[PDB]
DNA sequence: ACGTAAACAGGAAGTAA
DNA sequence: TTACTTCCTGTTTACGT
């Protein structure tokens, strides 16, 4: 409720029970992560509007829409990475 | 410098090399690379040739992935009943 | 019950029964269904496989769409190069 | 002669805030 | 207005037979 995509991935790469298991940090000191279990991820993302089966595909549209706002970007290359470019 | 070893063979000590007798087809892949330069990853030839080894040889064994790391690819490893003699054999030239 | 025709063939058909040997995505999913009722729109993966397949495939050549019917898609059609083969050997069943 | 699954892009229209 | 979402068409990667 009242949460942004962005902001949920970042709370569980923080909390232990998903910190490496659905997702990681590549390079934390960059900002870059990476989407162990996407399907996962996704789901849980869902979740929070009830939308249970939400795919990584309508997932990954959000994400690719983060591009524009300057928010995340796209790592071209690595399978499943992206990194926040606002951070502490 | 093309490596006089079957691509069998070649999958055999790549196997063989991973710590827990498994690899996935890019961990296969990378493992060859980095021991013959001669098989660069630009051309997918030696690959597809290697997929195909796969499929066939009734002694490599697939192992699906699973919700603990769901992932690109399955696992392969060895048959029990004929690894260790694969295993010798696997370095003869 | 599944049609023994690979993928591009069964888009080569559906492209020759097209009246101007144009169709769009949707036209050839429509086409396939209507011939074949193993493939129910219902399942997906299917369009995948047609929509990857005409992506691959050199001697699928995309159109753009016009104010006919500005809808879902560009057209697709088959290059004339090796057109001719393609839809004699499009109806050929596997062995 | 591919089959099949999935990642990754982006326009466009819906839905919710 | 912003923030995803549904949906569609497309490209591309990767694995496996």
């Amino acid at each position: 409720n009242t949460i942004y995509l962005w902001e949920f991935l970042l709370a569980l790469l923080q909390d232990k029970a998903t910190c490496p298991k659905y997702i990681k940090w590549t390079q934390r000191e960059k900002g870059i992560f990476k989407l162990v279990d996407s399907k996962a991820v996704s789901r849980l993302w869902g979740k929070h509007k009830n939308k249970p089966d939400m795919n990584y595909e309508t997932m990954g549209r959000a994400l690719r829409y983060y591009y524009q706002r300057g928010i995340l970007a796209k790592v071209e290359g690595q399978r499943l990475v992206y990194q926040f470019k606002e951070m502490p | 410098s093309k490596p006089p070893f079957s691509y069998a063979q070649l999958i055999v000590q790549a196997i063989s090399s991973a710590q827990d007798r498994q690899l996935t087809l890019s961990g296969i892949y990378a493992h060859i690379t980095k021991h013959y330069p001669y098989y660069r990853t630009a051309d997918k030839g030696w690959q597809n040739s290697i997929r195909h080894n796969l499929s066939l040889n009734r002694y490599f064994i697939k192992v699906p992935r699973s919700q603990e790391e769901p992932g690109k690819g399955s696992f392969w490893r060895i048959d029990p009943a004929s690894e260790a003699k694969l295993v010798e054999q696997a370095f003869r030239k």
